[PDB]
């Protein structure tokens, strides 16, 4: 546009300039906005799609069947939109279930048998109900014994470096 | 008018260090205080090629001559975001029973109404959480982009759409907020129905008062105290809450620690992208400008001196998030040892679990962070009263089995340390050691 | 293929790997100027009356 | 469960590779040339005059002196997050093994008993022990008891009920006691105590 090159999408825009001033700017002074050079309007310049890519796998050794999420791709087989981008090849049920591989904005996916890649809302924790009454206590008539394990690093290997 | 003045340090006060005087509380008050501690950071991810090339051949041609650098920088902030999300499900998901909020039952007086979620709400959240909620301000104005707001409103300063413009994003948390207060939730139901008993194991049903009482003993109050004084001490927790909401409402400075997570993010990413505007000592900041105006060897030289200009400055953010980032797990950890030690168990560390004595607490959530109300025992007013380490009767010296022996002149009582309630010193109330020549001041 | 590659691995476990990304091109070049009319008789000082 | 599952080492494991991904990366990338003619530092020299040999040799010290502080940059960060770690570890060996700690869900899960350390490779694996309540069972219970109008509360434990008797337990474990003048004590009146029986 006159001096003003770039890449991006041309769409209207809702703001107004003062006729003087051709080109607007952003946070961090991108030129965005113009005057069209014929037809004095503001145009409205936004940049293209360009999240990444990530590929959802089950492991090697149980299928070579993946699906693959468009970080900021909207959508417009088995194609379902996710608040964390576009996801191809899975297939979304209503099942809550826990978190095999992460998606994010509370989605997951898993791989359940006829096998496929799915799509879900995690579950959080098993459904529970704790019975409160002002007159009733629960005591313990007997216990178990656990043996847990809890491991930390403690050193890290030393390494040296002749500089020069 | 302006004035400088020396510091005070404190208050100045005074207590007699005196042999044969003690003071003992008669009155309580029931405090609840607040403590907030910041959970994990936005979590995000740079694109290094379009950061530094913008698609340009020509650098991407040179920027291969930097083999492992786009690997490192994009390693480094991959593992930042990975950590964001363990360091939030460790604050929150420490228990993996879910125990539905009760209705509200006979809890004895004791009023949770603004620490359970509203069930009238869009937004399953407590009063309380929804002050916090609507008090903290974030730029980060969602993950996958609407386009109404991006495309509506142009050159007005915006910044998620500039940052998709250089190659910048912001990725979405794995566990939502609707699903952090339903572990919230679960934990308050948990704590409200069962006390601790639910963190260490089974989840055993307790009348609420008897949770209370145990909590008593735990300071060192016999537990008659409460029953006694259980409308008392239930007026008192239900208007500490009440006063704790309409504190956070009135002083803005109370998310201060949480709303300074998020400037300082979004002043990193706002500072990254005027670096790259920079010439860095080129001819122009613009590739584009460089090649248009340049032969190919003379473009390489400007083009090169550009990569350098904007790789240090990604490396720069990078090391900068990494700092930080280490800051955030330490306070993500502290965190998460509270809500065990606070929350789900009644801690004796002084200081660690609010001021005074600690009896019991309750979380809240927060955007990026974690809010406890911290209920504990404070002694109110208080008396003077004479001493002695052990009283003289047969000749055997009798200590108090548990207790203080206290006298108001004419009569020795034994009390408890943090509460007076005189009893008749009897010998049931003593232990009996030696002779009453071997204590000093013994009466 | 590609997480193959990404991975430096013939072998690859369960999970999420980011492997590539996507980019939306343009499809035309759109150059505008005002209509101008702004010229100068150029061509009549040399078609001279 | 160790033999089992592999995973459950993968925090030392995972010092391990990173540390030696490090050392690779800081080695590879010593052969790029970050612009110049060649990485062979011996074959910038032989083909080259003095004059464009060191501008030469200047883009490669360049390129590999900021590789290296690069690489340090990064050892001090993970130094750092070792240093935590090894902290912790030396916390929970005091509070674990040389004594009981009350600290919930801090030093194994449940309520703590004792613990034992065993060496691992670059680290600490310790085996807590803990008490953990079973069985339970559904009882009535009263604050107080109500004797000849005086309050009786339970020395060290709660009044509870099956469908005729009451009877005084610990708290942790079922094991009914007769109530009696000892295992109680007296306080305020029957007026005072709400839901006195
Ligand atoms: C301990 O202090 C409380 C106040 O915090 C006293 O309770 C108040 O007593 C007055 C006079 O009867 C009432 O008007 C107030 O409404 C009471 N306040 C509350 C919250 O109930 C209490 O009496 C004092 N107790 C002792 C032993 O001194
Ligand atoms: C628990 O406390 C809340 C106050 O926090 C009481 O609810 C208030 O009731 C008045 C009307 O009397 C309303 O105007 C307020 O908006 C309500 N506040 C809230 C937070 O809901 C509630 O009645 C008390 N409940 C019990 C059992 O004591
Ligand atoms: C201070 O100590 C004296 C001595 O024990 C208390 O006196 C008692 O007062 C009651 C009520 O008048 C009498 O029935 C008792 O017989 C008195 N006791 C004795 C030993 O004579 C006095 O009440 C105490 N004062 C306070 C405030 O505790
Ligand atoms: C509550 O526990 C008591 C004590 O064990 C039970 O009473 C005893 O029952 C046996 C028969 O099984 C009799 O021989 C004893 O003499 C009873 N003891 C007393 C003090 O009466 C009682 O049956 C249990 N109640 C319920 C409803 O299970
Ligand atoms: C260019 O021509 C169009 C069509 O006649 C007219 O509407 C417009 O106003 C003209 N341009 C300028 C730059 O003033
Ligand atoms: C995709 O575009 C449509 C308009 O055609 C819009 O309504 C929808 O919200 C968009 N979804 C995403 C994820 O961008
Ligand atoms: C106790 O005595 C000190 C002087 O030693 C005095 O300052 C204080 O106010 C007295 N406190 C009470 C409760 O009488
Ligand atoms: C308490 O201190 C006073 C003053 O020094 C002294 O006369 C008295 O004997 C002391 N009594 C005891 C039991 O130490
Ligand atoms: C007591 O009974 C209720 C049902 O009324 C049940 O939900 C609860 O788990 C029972 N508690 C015990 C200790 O059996
Ligand atoms: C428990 O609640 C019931 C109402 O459901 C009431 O009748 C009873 O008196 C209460 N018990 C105590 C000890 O407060």
């Amino acid at each position: 546009f006159n001096g003003l090159t770039g890449t991006g999408v041309l769409t209207e825009s809702n703001k107004k300039f003062l006729p003087f001033q051709q080109f607007g700017r952003d946070i961090a002074d991108t030129t965005d906005a113009v005057r069209d050079p014929q037809t004095l309007e503001i145009l409205d310049i936004t940049p293209c799609s360009f999240g990444g890519v990530s590929v959802i796998t089950p492991g090697t050794n149980t299928s070579n069947q993946v699906a693959v999420l468009y970080q900021d791709v909207n959508c417009t087989s088995n194609v379902f939109q996710t608040r964390a981008g576009c996801l191809i090849g899975a297939e979304h049920v209503n099942n809550s279930y826990e978190c095999d591989i992460p998606i994010g904005a509370g989605i997951c996916a898993s791989y359940q048998t006829s096998q496929s890649i799915i799509a879900y809302t995690m579950s959080l924790g098993a459904e529970n109900s704790c019975a409160y009454s002002n007159n009733s206590i629960a005591i313990p008539t007997n216990f178990t014994i656990s043996v847990t394990t809890e491991i930390l690093p403690v050193s890290m290997t030393k390494t040296s470096v002749d500089c020069t | 008018s302006i004035i400088a003045y020396t510091m005070s340090l404190g208050a100045e006060n005074s207590c007699a260090y005196s042999n044969n005087s003690i003071a003992i509380p008669t009155n309580f008050t029931i405090s609840v205080t607040t403590e907030i501690l910041p959970v994990s950071m936005t979590k995000t991810s740079v694109d290094c090629t379009m950061y530094i090339c913008g698609d340009s051949t020509e650098c991407s041609n040179l920027l291969l001559q930097y083999g492992s650098f786009c690997t490192q920088l994009n390693r480094a902030l991959t593992g930042i975001a990975v950590e964001q999300d363990k360091n939030t499900q460790e604050v929150f998901a420490q228990v993996k029973q879910i125990y539905k909020t009760p209705p509200i039952k006979d809890f004895g007086g004791f009023n949770f109404s603004q620490i359970l979620p509203d069930p009238s709400k869009p937004s399953k959240r407590s009063p309380i959480e929804d002050l916090l909620f609507n008090k903290v301000t974030l730029a980060d104005a969602g993950f996958i982009k609407q386009y109404g707001d991006c495309l509506g409103d142009i050159a007005a300063r915006d910044l998620i759409c500039a940052q998709k413009f250089n190659g910048l994003t912001v990725l979405p948390p794995l566990l939502t907020d609707e699903m952090i207060a339903q572990y919230t939730s679960a934990l308050l139901a948990g704590t409200i129905c069962s006390g601790w008993t639910f963190g260490a194991g089974p989840a055993l049903q307790i009348p609420f008062p008897m949770q209370m009482a145990y909590r008593f003993n735990g300071i060192g109050v016999t537990q008659n105290v409460l029953y006694e004084n259980q409308k008392l001490i239930a007026n008192q927790f239900n208007s500490a809450i009440g006063k704790i909401q309409d504190s956070l409402s009135s002083t803005p400075s109370a998310l201060g620690k949480l709303q300074d997570v998020v400037n300082q993010n979004a002043q990193a990413l706002n500072t990254l992208v005027k670096q790259l505007s920079s010439n860095f000592g080129a001819i122009s900041s613009v590739l584009n400008d460089i090649l248009s105006r340049l032969d190919p060897p003379e473009a390489e030289v400007q083009i090169d001196r550009l990569i350098t200009g904007r790789l240090q400055s990604l490396q720069t953010y990078v090391t900068q998030q990494l700092i930080r980032a280490a800051e955030i797990r330490a306070s993500a950890n502290l965190a998460a040892t509270k809500m065990s030690e606070c929350v789900l168990g009644q801690s004796k560390r002084v200081d660690f679990c609010g001021k005074g004595y600690h009896l019991m607490s309750f979380p809240q959530s927060a955007p990026h962070g974690v809010v406890f109300l911290h209920v504990t025992y404070v002694p109110a007013q208080e008396k003077n009263f004479t001493t002695a380490p052990a009283i003289c009767h047969d000749g055997k010296a009798h200590f108090p089995r548990e207790g203080v022996f206290v006298s108001n002149g004419t009569h020795w009582f034994v009390t408890q340390r943090n509460f007076y309630e005189p009893q008749i010193i009897t010998t049931d109330n003593t232990f009996v050691s030696g002779n009453c020549d071997v204590v000093i001041g013994i009466v | 293929s590609e997480t193959k590659c990404t991975l430096k691995s013939f072998t690859v476990e369960k999970g999420i790997y980011q492997t590539s990304n996507f980019r939306v091109q343009p499809t035309e070049s759109i150059v505008r100027f005002p209509n101008i009319t702004n010229l100068c008789p150029f061509g009549e000082v040399f078609n001279a009356t």
